[PDB]
């Protein structure tokens, strides 16, 4: 897809390719705004149709060209032409130094019609009701917009919360020892692959004191 | 005192004032320079809180911490 | 007298109820134009970029925001995951773990947080 | 001509708009049977008929308006006090309207 | 020592027997055509219509129907002689305790409307049930509607017999329960 | 091999969100295509807010009920 | 701007991107339904919010989510006219 050239509006006064509209009010506000959207077109016949922007226009028997603060004013009048079977209809967005963005037609197919290499954005793989609750993602990544969160960390807290319901067999977690550890950070032994080996070894001893312990006057 | 309502006229309730000032511009100006203390303290209060906590101190802030002794015994008590 | 305090009003009076609003009043508008204003409540704010980065810089909340984190030993829990998905894993199925998990992690939600580009 | 004027639509609730034709699944379809009841430009066939439906409800409100003007003139021959008030007009008060004595509603009436 | 005073001007019973038990024994209420308020009162009723009366002619009908209204007041005010009312009001008062057996009580017409009620709701259930369509609800099935009104008067014992034996109530997991609360 | 509840079958929806909730429906018809994720068709006779009467399932969300019977959803 | 998120239950209606004001909405291809298709909101920072989306999804609980976001609004998510935020 090529986009055209669709000059700014201040720089195309008395075009041939303005419709014959009667004009108002409802315009563009010039002197505030410099972010312009334009929709261009090609017809086959001047039929007459309703600016977006308040009053009546004739159209041209050749190109088309009209421009609108909005996106949603140039969308509008897009739906208006299609229903009059007019489509090569492409709407752009004209930034404040002039560079055109072409926009509606994105891929050059209207976007009720599948078009090929589309990707779903935004999509998420379940019902909507398998979203996480939000009490669950305080304070992480998603603190309060559980629907933007990954599949992955949706099922890790569901997961989580299949497990903790079974109290009984849960585990307590060691309360640090505070006054004997916290040494300076300098004060490492390194060998982190043997860290794991000590967590191993150090739970082991936990869950064996509270087994013993337990097995007192249970 | 132009009295309002039924029951002040018809039961005579009258407001007494002192002919004496009450307190002294003494006491007065003794006051004011503990409000005057408690209005810095609130401004400095009202700049930590829009602030908040500085985590990255311990990069540049000198010293080590300390958690007091009591406090270690509360984090491994339990919870 | 009874009065004599009135020396303190007439000057506190308009003070508090004049000179201290309308100082309050100006100054509050001109606070709504620093770049910081509302930083607690108004997304992005170049501080509370600065704030969320000197959190992550402390040792004890580096990974703080990961949901995943607390498993303290991932290679043992990625290991019997596949283990278990092994012993189930339909017929000639051709996936594995690591990559549905790395599928299952990777979302395209790209209009999420992106007012994280001006401050 | 006439042969059409039938009542086959009478027990057809919603008739006359094509938007309630699906029949009364929701209590909304009642509120809208009853908000589209005038609205004769939405409903149902040509323009013609709106033409004919405004012209005969006007005729309709117009006998309505009749009716009231008669019921007024029957109360002021057969239930009222105009006789007095012809014949002193600065002492009686006109007085049309009577109320029953029923659940003592008799304390509504006053001496005219 | 005075109860009255003591509590403000309130007067307790101070007496444990079950024959205080009745509204009848209260101190608060007194038969009403023994009752200064309720003579003066109705009295007052009489003296306001009489006066009414004499302001219109005498032969007229409006002097009958205040006759009429009149005769009615006198009729109101031996009937509710029984009833009792509070001795400062001279109101009479409706019973509320299960009395059964005082006059304005309100056992009677709870048990009447209670009844009725029931009548009401059993017909509209029963037309309901049988008649499982919206097109019957538009268009009523007169046949059938009257059918179950005149049905609805054995509701007491229908209605029971269908609770203990399982065709009222119908269990959560067959109706919608309401909205979900959880997921994730 | 047929999969799913059989056509004009009663179905138990038991999808948590759905207005139909634990309420039943007639099956209209079930997608073959295995990779169909939600290929149980059910018809109600109550309308939900959008004035819709069908909906499509998964197959994990209908339990095949018997008929509702008098005065049941 | 808001979050408009497209879940699985979608049935390729079309519908909710026809309904949308501003070309928020567009078909992919897909394989989750009889359909071949799901819909997909790739320009979510021009969703308004009018949540005509939502009106016109026909599925149980609608496939298509839009998610006030109001201390997210930008000059698009707000339909500006008489002002410009760029
Ligand atoms: C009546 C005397 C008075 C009072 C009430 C204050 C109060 C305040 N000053 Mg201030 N100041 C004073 C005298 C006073 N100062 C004098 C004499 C000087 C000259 C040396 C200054 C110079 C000064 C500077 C240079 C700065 C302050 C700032 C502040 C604010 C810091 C608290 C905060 O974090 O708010 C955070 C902000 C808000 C919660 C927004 C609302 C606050 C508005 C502006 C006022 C609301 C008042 C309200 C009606 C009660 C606070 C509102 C700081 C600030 O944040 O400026 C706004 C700042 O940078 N003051
Ligand atoms: C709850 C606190 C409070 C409140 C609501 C008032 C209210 C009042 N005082 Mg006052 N006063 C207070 C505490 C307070 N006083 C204290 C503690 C002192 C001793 C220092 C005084 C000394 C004082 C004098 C000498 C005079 C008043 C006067 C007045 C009146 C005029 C307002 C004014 O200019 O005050 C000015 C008062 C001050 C500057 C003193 C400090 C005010 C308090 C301590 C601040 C509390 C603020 C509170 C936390 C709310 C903050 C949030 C706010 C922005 C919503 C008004 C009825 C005048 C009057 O006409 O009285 C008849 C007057 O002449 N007051
Ligand atoms: C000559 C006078 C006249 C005529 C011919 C019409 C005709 C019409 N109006 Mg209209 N209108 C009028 C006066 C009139 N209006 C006035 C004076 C107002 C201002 C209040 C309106 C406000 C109005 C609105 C806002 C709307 C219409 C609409 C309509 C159309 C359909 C009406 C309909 O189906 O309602 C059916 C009739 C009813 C629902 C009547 C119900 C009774 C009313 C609402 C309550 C009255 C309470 C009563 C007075 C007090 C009760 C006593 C109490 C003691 C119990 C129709 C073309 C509607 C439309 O879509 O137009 C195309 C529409 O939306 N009109
Ligand atoms: C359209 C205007 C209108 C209005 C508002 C009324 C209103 C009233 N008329 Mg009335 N009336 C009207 C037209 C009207 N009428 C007409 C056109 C005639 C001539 C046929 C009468 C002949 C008439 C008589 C003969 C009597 C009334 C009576 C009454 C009153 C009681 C009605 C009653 O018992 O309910 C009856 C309700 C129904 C029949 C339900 C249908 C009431 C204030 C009565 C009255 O005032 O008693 C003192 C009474 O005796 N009216
Ligand atoms: C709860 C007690 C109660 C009861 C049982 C009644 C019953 C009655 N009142 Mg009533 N009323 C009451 C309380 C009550 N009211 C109160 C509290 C007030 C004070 C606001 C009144 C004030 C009042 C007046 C002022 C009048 C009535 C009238 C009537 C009678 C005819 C109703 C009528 O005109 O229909 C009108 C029916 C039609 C017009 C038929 C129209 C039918 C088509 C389809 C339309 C009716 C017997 C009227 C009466 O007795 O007429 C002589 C009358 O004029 N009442
Ligand atoms: C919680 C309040 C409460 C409740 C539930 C009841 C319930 C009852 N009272 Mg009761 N009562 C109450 C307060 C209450 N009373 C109070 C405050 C007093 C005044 C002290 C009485 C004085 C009272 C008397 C005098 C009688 C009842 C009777 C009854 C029974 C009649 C109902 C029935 O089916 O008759 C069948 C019923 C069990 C009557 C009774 O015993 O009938 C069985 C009866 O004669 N009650
Ligand atoms: C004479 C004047 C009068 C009027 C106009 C009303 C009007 C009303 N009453 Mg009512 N009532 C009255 C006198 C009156 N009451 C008296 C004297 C008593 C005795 C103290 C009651 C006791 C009473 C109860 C206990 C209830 C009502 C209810 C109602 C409302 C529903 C109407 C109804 O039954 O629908 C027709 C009935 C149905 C559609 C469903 C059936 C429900 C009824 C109550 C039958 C239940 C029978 C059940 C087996 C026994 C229940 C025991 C216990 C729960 C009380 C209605 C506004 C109901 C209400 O307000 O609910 C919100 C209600 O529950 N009334
Ligand atoms: C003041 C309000 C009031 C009163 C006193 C009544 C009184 C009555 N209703 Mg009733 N009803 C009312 C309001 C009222 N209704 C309302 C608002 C509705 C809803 C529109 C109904 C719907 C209703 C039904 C459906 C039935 C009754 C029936 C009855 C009768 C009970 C049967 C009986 O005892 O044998 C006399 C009785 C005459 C029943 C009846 O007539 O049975 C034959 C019956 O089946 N009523
Ligand atoms: C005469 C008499 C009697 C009887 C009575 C009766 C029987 C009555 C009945 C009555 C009735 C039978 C009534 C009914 C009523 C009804 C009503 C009144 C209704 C209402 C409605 C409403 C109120 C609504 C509501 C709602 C809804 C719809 C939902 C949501 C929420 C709301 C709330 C909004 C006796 C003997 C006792 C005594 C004497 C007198
Ligand atoms: C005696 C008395 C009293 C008391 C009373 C009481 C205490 C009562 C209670 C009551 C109760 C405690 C009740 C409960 C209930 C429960 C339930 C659970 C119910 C249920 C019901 C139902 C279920 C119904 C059904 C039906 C019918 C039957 C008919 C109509 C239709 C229908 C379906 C609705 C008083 C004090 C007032 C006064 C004096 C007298
Ligand atoms: S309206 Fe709903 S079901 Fe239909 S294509 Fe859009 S998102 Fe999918
Ligand atoms: S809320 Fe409106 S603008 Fe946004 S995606 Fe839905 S229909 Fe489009």
């Amino acid at each position: 897809v090529v986009a055209e050239a669709i000059p700014r509006p201040e720089d195309l006064l008395d075009s041939p390719k303005f419709p014959m509209f009667e004009g108002s009010t409802g315009g563009y506000m010039s002197r505030s705004t410099r972010e312009r959207h334009a929709i261009t077109w090609t017809a086959k016949g001047q039929a007459k149709f309703e600016m977006p922007t308040g009053g009546f226009a004739i159209m041209n028997q050749g190109e088309n060209l009209c421009y609108f603060r909005k996106k949603e004013q140039c969308i509008a009048l897009g739906k208006q032409l299609r229903k009059m079977k007019i489509e090569n209809y492409k709407i752009y967005r004209l930034k404040k130094d002039g560079t055109v963005i072409f926009m509606h037609p994105a891929d050059g197919v209207f976007p009720e019609k599948v078009n090929k290499g589309r990707v779903q954005v935004n999509g998420r793989p379940f019902t909507i009701r398998g979203n996480p609750q939000q009490s669950e993602l305080k304070f992480t990544k998603y603190q309060g917009k559980g629907y933007e969160a990954d599949p992955l960390t949706t099922m890790f807290v569901k997961a989580r919360v299949m497990a903790f319901a079974d109290v009984p067999n849960l585990f307590a977690l060691p309360q640090p020892n505070m006054d004997e550890l916290v040494p300076a950070e300098e004060v490492d032994k390194y060998t982190r692959q043997e860290y794991t080996t000590r967590m191993m070894e150090a739970l082991k001893r936990v869950q064996d004191d509270r087994a013993a312990k337990a097995a007192k006057s249970l | 005192r132009v009295p309002g309502g039924k029951r002040t006229q018809e039961l005579g309730l009258v407001i007494p004032m002192a002919d004496e000032d009450g307190l002294t511009d003494g006491q007065v100006a003794g006051l004011f320079v503990i409000a005057l203390v408690v209005f810095i303290s609130a401004m400095d209060l009202a700049k930590t809180m829009y602030n908040g906590i500085n985590p990255a101190k311990f990069k540049t802030s000198k010293g080590k911490g300390y958690i007091s002794p009591l406090v270690k015994r509360y984090i491994e008590n339990g919870f | 007298k009874y009065g004599d305090q009135r020396k303190f009003a007439a000057v506190l009076v308009p003070l508090t109820t004049l000179v201290f609003p309308a100082v309050a009043m100006g100054m509050f508008v001109l606070y709504s134009f620093q770049e910081d204003a509302f930083w607690r409540i108004v997304p992005g704010t170049k501080r509370a970029r600065e704030l969320d980065e000197a959190w992550r810089e402390h040792p004890l909340f580096a990974n703080s925001k990961d949901p995943l984190d607390g498993l303290i030993n991932p290679d043992d829990y990625e290991k019997g995951l596949e283990e278990a998905w092994e012993r189930a894993k339909p017929a000639g199925s051709t996936v594995t773990v690591k990559d549905k998990l790395k599928q299952l992690s990777k979302q395209n939600n790209p209009h999420w947080e992106s007012w994280r580009a001006m401050s | 001509i006439f042969r059409y004027i039938n009542t086959t639509l009478w027990a057809k609730a919603g008739h006359f708009n094509k938007a309630l034709s699906k029949g009364a699944k929701t209590t909304t379809w009642i509120w809208n049977l009853h908000d589209y009841a005038h609205d004769f430009d939405i409903q149902q066939r040509s323009t013609g008929l709106i033409a004919r439906k405004v012209f005969s409800s006007n005729l309709a409100h117009l006998s309505l308006v009749f009716f009231w003007i008669s019921g007024m003139h029957l109360h002021g021959a057969y239930l009222s006090n105009y006789d007095i008030w012809l014949k002193d007009p600065k002492s009686i008060t006109p007085s049309s309207h009577l109320a029953y004595s029923l659940i003592g509603q008799d304390i509504l009436n006053s001496y005219t | 020592a005075k109860p009255l005073e003591m509590f403000g001007g309130v007067d307790i019973d101070l007496e444990d027997t079950p024959a205080h038990w009745t509204i009848k024994a209260s101190p608060v209420l007194e038969p009403c055509k023994d009752n200064k308020k309720f003579h003066k009162k109705l009295k007052d009723e009489l003296y306001k219509v009489k006066k009414n009366q004499q302001k219109f002619a005498e032969g007229s009908a409006a002097y009958a129907r205040f006759n009429k209204k009149i005769k009615m007041i006198e009729l109101r005010e031996t009937a509710y002689g029984d009833r009792l009312c509070g001795k400062k009001d001279g109101l009479p008062r409706t019973i509320a305790t299960g009395e059964w057996n005082v006059r304005g009580s309100a056992m009677w017409p709870a048990a009447i409307f209670l009844y009725i009620a029931g009548w009401i709701g059993w017909a509209g259930r029963s037309y309901l049930i049988r008649t499982n369509d919206a097109a019957k609800e538009i268009n009523i099935d007169v046949p059938l509607a009257v059918t179950c009104m005149a049905s609805g008067f054995s509701w007491p014992v229908a209605a029971w017999q269908e609770i203990v034996n399982g065709e009222m109530a119908v269990p959560n997991d067959q109706i919608h329960n309401g909205g979900p609360w959880n997921q994730s | 091999p047929w999969v799913g509840p059989k056509k004009g079958s009663w179905v138990k929806i038991l999808r948590p969100e759905s207005y139909w909730f634990q309420q039943r429906g007639q099956v209209v018809n079930v997608n073959q295509k295995p990779e169909v994720k939600y290929p149980v068709t059910v018809k109600f006779d109550s309308v939900n807010y959008a004035n819709v009467n069908t909906n499509g399932y998964a197959l994990w969300e209908v339990i095949e009920a018997p008929a509702p019977g008098p005065g049941e959803v | 701007s808001h979050a408009v998120k497209i879940y699985d239950t979608c049935i390729g209606c079309t519908l909710c991107v026809r309904a949308c004001p501003t070309d928020v909405l567009e078909m992919v291809p897909a394989s989750i339904n009889a359909a071949k298709q799901v819909a997909s909101s790739p320009r979510v920072e021009d969703c308004v919010g009018c949540k005509r989306c939502e009106t016109a999804c026909p599925t149980d609980f609608l496939s298509i989510r839009v998610y006030l976001q109001d201390n997210e609004e930008t000059q698009y998510s707000l339909g500006l006219d008489l002002v410009d935020w760029s």
